[PDB]
RNA sequence: GAGGUUCGAAGACGAUCAGAUACCGUCGUAGUUCCGACCAUAAACGAUGCCGACUGGCGAUGCGGCGGCGUUAUUCCCAUGACCCGCCGGGCAGCUUCCGGGAAACCAAAGUCUUUGGGUUCCGGGGGGAGUAUGGUUGCAAAGCUGAAACUUAAAGGAAUUGACG
């Protein structure tokens, strides 16, 4: 059962806020994990991508302490990945999937050339880049599934990107920074400044705004 | 050097007179054993230990009130005190000491007001390097 | 973004800074709405409706934000002629 | 040492030119 | 940086040229030494007669002996 | 020293709007500048700029609007045989969708889609999206 | 790793700059390097100042000064307690506090 | 910052512009028509003098020239205004 | 804001900011600043611009009014001149105050007794009270200010200049816009003056 | 070639040390000093090629100019000159910041780089072997410059982290 404390957790609960594109709209934090829970019941499949057991040196031995990334998806839209560390695997796991789910985005897709059908992939060519390590996504046209290493091939099938083609380099061996820089890939298609967006905004109320009525409850 | 105190009294101590200023007073063993009346204190040590500070912060009150503290009084007294007021605090009688320019600033806005303007002095500057 | 059939894809379009027209982060939590009241005209009071009016982080924390409020707000005659 | 060391090949050339100029 | 201009497709070409004799991969390649030097004359095996049988001593961290043919 | 006056200019006002600058002028001017500027003008690269004449060279100012992500110029102005100006398009800008590989042809200077309805190839100069 | 921007040198603009060498390991050093205290020093003390304004002939007078320009180079500087040896924050702070 | 009417500069943020570096390049020198003590005369003296300017009669001199502008002699007047 | 015609400057308020001294800045100036100054004097003190000092002023009125629930614009002060101004509008409006230490992240936490989502902030300093500006990074908080000539801009949608240095003058300003909010809406004619002085706003140090 | 103030490789003794052909001492040659030829290298270091464009603050200062508001002086003013307050060009520099960079340390520039090309010079391609051998050349010579391979080798290294020992 939930206890939402934040307000933007309260409306979300109360069939308040309809689709968290209103909430990816104004830039809102989501802070409670059950927030995505709601909203992309089903779906949102959670993949573990390394368990990586980093140790600190002592007095006494060393502390070892495992790394868990996870990366979260619904082959429709949205992803995220999670990085938690943690004395355990299991807690680790447990709650990476919890910042996984937190730091999901929507991932906007275009179009191959020919303006047909169902997007099937990346709009521009984005580039990100984590620490060295930079990845970039060229747009794809279809039928030629992912074209790409493992890990952006696991974050990239989860976003719902069918195709797509990408050029990498670094560090791509240390997988954490294979799978960041691969975030940051795939958010920055929703900031792709594009003639297709170029209308100015109509602009709407907000969420606190509308519903500041039911947020001083009754 | 044998007794600084624990932060098990200090935190008791300081929330008992937070609780009841009116039931104890500069005395030990009459707060004493207040303390077994309004708390739970289990051991003898503790209890006795505990009206350490309840006497050591009363010594302080009658000297003065803590900057951050918990009392009922002071909360009562600060109320009184930012009632008071001046008829106007900002009035400023007649005549404001004033600069040409910002005399000059006045004429912008096109509003006119009494007040004498005087500059005077080289322009020395702030601070010596 | 259409397509063949006018068909309005994409799951939802941004908001986009009113100051530089630079789409606004999904997670770009340094944004900003300010909504400004306007007046009846003639005694005050508001009674009406709303000036909306967006602005990215990196504008905020260029420092800006405020300059360009300004000329936004007396753009829009909510501000006049200083 | 660095100095050390290219002091001591500019000892030990200079012993070959000298071996060698013999023949 | 670069030379960038487009009537020197030969400071170019002749620069990209040396800067192999820099390269290890090719300096075995297409010096000369790697034919001259390999007793395997460029070629992929070889046949030779077994003149005795050696045993080698490997290399510190695993102790054992491994058993070769002086050939 | 002023070798390319595009690249010059170019730099200067891909590299106003990064910081979201309203409007920017251009030192060194040029016709080219000029005709290649109009370009960015009709897909809406840019607003109207208004060039100065000091007598000499000419400065321009630019109103900018916020939808220029960059614009770029290749250096030397490679000659494009129209076969070749796909393979470029390809790896010069983020899609089939949008961006303009501006170069001069026969038939003036012009967008990468007016020499092609033309069929004329050219020498390309840069590149806005 | 560049621990000071200015290296512990003051240089800035120049080139071969006057060398100088210490006044306790006579060790040389630059003058933009090296720490420069100048003591000014009474030359009687604190204790003295007593005993020979009572002896002396004549009446109040001020005593002079040695001033002497010590001049460490930093070996010196260190070992002999001068300066001493600060945190990556506290290596900037240049200002000079009693 | 954000919005700087570059082409309508107030008229004083350009005399705070060294020459070249003006919206419109133009100088900052000037002439003036000097009248001297002695003769009726006026010499178009040029601010910015280099040289020594000797009046049209003879025998005095009207401007030793320094760096920027010339050192008029003594009790000598001066009219800017035109173009 | 521009007050066009009716909520104009007036007489009676004039005096009041060269009273207290609101528009007497400070020595240096932070170029953000350059919109909202005239001179500076000899000496070397910098001089706002009553008029555009106000607009900004009713600005910031627009903005607190939009607000529709009045308890949700959180009012901060650090510096002790305003810890009884804040207080007072904060009443006055019925609005959420924070006097003294800028408490952890009240707006991040969902944990600490203290968090708030408020839907704006009111700040004395840019200055000092400088974290609650920096949080209001990480929520989509906007932020009125009280800046001075020296003040960063740094997370501010909207500066009011003032002084905000002698006591005095800082009460000012938590009254007007005080003042404004509630003539904006509330209950007030714009014809009459308040029940309500000055004196009530701007501190008092150790006296009596 | 001139000269021999000190200091001082080398060099001589005294100590110190298990030893010190080292440091710590006491002597003192070449040289450090001059004038005339060569040599042509530094951690010759901002470990940042040169020219050119663009992008933020804020303080200071050297020079020049310009403007202003000061006054000490300096005289009846002056001219000055000396301080004050500004602006302007180009100099040496400082701080500050989520520009933007940057593996990192850091960097108004190392910024404008997968959003890849303003011009151009040099130059690196795992570590050693090796700056070696050999060849050529310059040099009176130390040496300078040009400059390989077989062989061996898995890391050597850089930036930051905890350790832990000084
Ligand atoms: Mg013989
Ligand atoms: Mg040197
Ligand atoms: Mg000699
Ligand atoms: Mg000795
Ligand atoms: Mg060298
Ligand atoms: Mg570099
Ligand atoms: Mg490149
Ligand atoms: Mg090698």
């Amino acid at each position: 059962e939930w206890m939402p404390v934040t307000k933007l957790g309260r409306l979300v609960k109360d069939m308040k806020i309809k689709s968290l594109e209103e909430i990816y709209l104004f830039s809102l934090p989501i802070k409670e994990s059950e927030i995505i829970d709601f909203f992309l019941g089903a779906s949102l499949k959670d993949e573990v991508l390394k368990i990586m057991p980093v140790q600190k040196q002592t007095r006494a031995g060393q502390r070892t302490r495992f790394k868990a990334f996870v990366a979260i998806g619904d082959y429709n839209g949205h992803v995220g990945l999670g990085v938690k560390c943690s004395k355990e695997v299991a807690t680790a796991i447990r709650g990476a999937i919890i910042l996984a789910k937190l730091s999901i985005v929507p991932v906007r897709r275009g179009y191959w050339g020919n303006k047909i059908g169902k997007p099937h992939t990346v709009p521009c060519k984005v580039t990100g880049r984590c620490g060295s390590v930079l990845v970039r996504l060229i747009p794809a046209p279809r039928g030629t599934g992912i074209v790409s290493a493992p890990v952006p091939k696991k974050l990239l099938m989860m976003a719902g990107i069918d195709d797509c083609y990408t050029s990498a380099r670094g560090c791509t061996a240390t997988l954490g920074n294979f799978a960041k820089a691969t975030f940051d890939a795939i958010s920055k298609t929703y900031s792709y400044l594009t003639p297709d967006l170029w209308k100015e905004t109509v602009f709407t109320k907000s969420p606190y705004q509308e519903f500041t009525d039911h947020l001083v409850k009754t | 050097m044998g007794r600084v105190r624990t932060k098990t009294v200090k935190k008791a101590a300081r929330v008992i007179i937070e609780k009841y200023y009116t039931r104890l007073g500069n005395d030990f063993h009459t707060n004493k054993r207040v303390c077994e009346e309004i708390a739970i204190i289990p051991s003898k040590k503790l209890r006795n230990k505990i009206a350490g500070y309840v006497t050591h912060l009363m010594k302080r009150i009658q000297r003065g009130p803590v900057r951050g503290i918990s009392i009922k009084l002071q909360e009562e007294e600060r109320e009184r005190r930012d009632n008071y007021v001046p008829e106007v605090s900002a009035l400023d009688q007649e005549i404001i000491e004033v600069d040409p320019d910002t005399k000059e600033m006045l004429k912008l806005l096109d509003f006119g007001s009494l007040s004498n303007l005087q500059v005077t002095q080289p322009t020395v500057g702030m601070n010596f390097k | 973004m259409q397509n063949d059939a006018g068909e309005f894809v994409d799951l939802y379009v941004p908001r986009k800074c009113s100051a530089s027209n630079r789409i606004i982060g999904a997670k770009d939590h340094a944004s900003i709405q300010m909504n400004v009241a306007e007046v009846d005209k003639v005694t005050g009071r508001f009674n009406g409706q709303f000036k909306t009016y967006a602005i990215c982080g990196a504008i905020r924390r260029m420092g800006e934000s405020d300059d360009s409020i300004l000329r936004l707000a007396k753009a829009d005659g909510i501000v006049s002629k200083n | 040492r660095a100095k050390w060391r290219k002091k001591r090949m500019r000892r030990l050339k200079r012993k070959r030119r000298k071996m060698r100029q013999r023949s | 940086g670069k030379c960038r201009g487009l009537r020197t497709a030969r400071k170019l070409r002749s620069h990209r040229r040396d800067h192999k004799w820099h390269d290890k991969q090719y300096k075995k390649a297409h010096l000369g030494t790697a034919l001259k030097a390999n007793p395997f004359g460029g070629a992929s095996h070889a046949k030779g007669i077994v003149l005795e049988k050696v045993g080698v001593e490997a290399k510190q961290p695993n102790s054992a002996i491994r058993k070769c043919v002086r050939v | 020293v002023r070798m390319n006056v595009l690249a010059d200019a170019l730099k200067s006002i891909n590299n106003a709007e990064k910081r979201g600058k309203r409007q920017v002028l251009i030192r060194p001017c040029s016709k080219v500048i000029v005709r290649f500027l109009t370009v960015m003008m009709k897909h809406g690269y840019i607003g109207e700029f208004e060039i100065i004449d000091d007598h000499r060279a000419g400065k321009i100012v630019v109103n900018l609007t916020g939808r220029l992500n960059k614009c770029g110029v290749i250096s030397p102005r490679f000659d494009v045989q129209l076969k070749d100006l796909e393979k470029w398009q390809n790896n010069l800008l983020p899609s089939r969708q949008f961006g303009f590989i501006v170069l001069t042809t026969s038939a003036g200077i012009m967008d990468h889609e007016e020499a092609r309805r033309k069929h004329t190839g050219g020498k390309i100069l840069g590149f806005f999206f | 790793t560049k621990k000071r921007r200015n290296n512990g040198r003051a240089k800035k603009g120049r080139g071969h700059v006057q060398p100088i060498r210490c006044t306790n390991c006579a060790r040389c050093v630059p003058k933009d390097k090296a720490i420069k205290k100048f003591v000014i020093r009474n030359i009687v003390e604190a204790a003295a100042v007593r005993d020979i304004s009572e002896a002396s002939v004549f009446d109040a007078y001020v005593l002079p000064k040695l001033y002497v320009k010590l001049h460490y180079c930093v070996s010196c500087a260190i070992h002999s307690k001068v300066v001493r040896n600060r945190s990556r924050e506290a290596r900037k702070d240049r200002t000079p506090p009693p | 910052p954000l919005a700087k009417d570059l082409l309508h500069p107030s008229p004083e943020e350009e005399k705070r512009k060294h020459k070249k570096k003006r919206l419109v390049q133009s100088p900052n020198s000037y002439f003036m028509d000097v009248k001297c003590p002695g003769c009726y005369k006026i010499t178009t003296v040029f601010s910015h003098a280099q040289t020594v300017v000797l009046c049209v009669g003879c025998s005095t001199v009207l401007c030793q020239p320094t760096g920027g502008k010339a050192r008029l002699t003594e009790g000598c007047s001066f009219r800017r205004k035109q173009h | 804001s521009g007050a066009l015609d009716v909520l104009q400057m007036k007489e009676e308020d004039v005096l009041k900011f060269l009273a207290a001294g609101t528009h007497l800045g400070g020595t240096n100036l932070d170029f953000q600043m350059e919109q909202y100054i005239y001179k500076r004097k000899s000496d070397g003190i910098y001089i706002i611009n009553l008029k555009r000092t106000w607009e900004k002023l009713l600005l910031a009125a627009r903005a607190i009014v939009a607000i529709e629930n009045p308890a949700d614009v959180s009012v901060i002060s650090s510096r002790n001149t305003g810890q009884r101004a804040v207080l007072k509008f904060a009443a006055a409006t019925g609005a959420t105050p924070i006097a003294g230490r800028f408490t952890p992240g009240t707006f991040t936490n969902q944990i600490q007794a203290a968090f708030r989502e408020p839907r704006l902030l009111v700040v004395t300093d840019p200055r000092a009270d400088h974290q609650p500006l920096t949080e209001a990074s990480y929520v989509n908080l906007p932020t009125i200010a009280l800046c001075n000539t020296d003040s960063p801009l740094r997370y501010v949608d909207i500066a009011i200049p003032c002084n905000n240095k002698g006591a005095h003058s800082v009460g000012l300003m938590w009254w007007m816009l005080a003042r404004e909010v509630l003539r904006m809406r509330g209950t007030i004619s714009r014809e009459h003056p308040w029940e309500v002085m000055p004196d009530l706003y701007f501190y008092r140090d150790p006296e009596e």
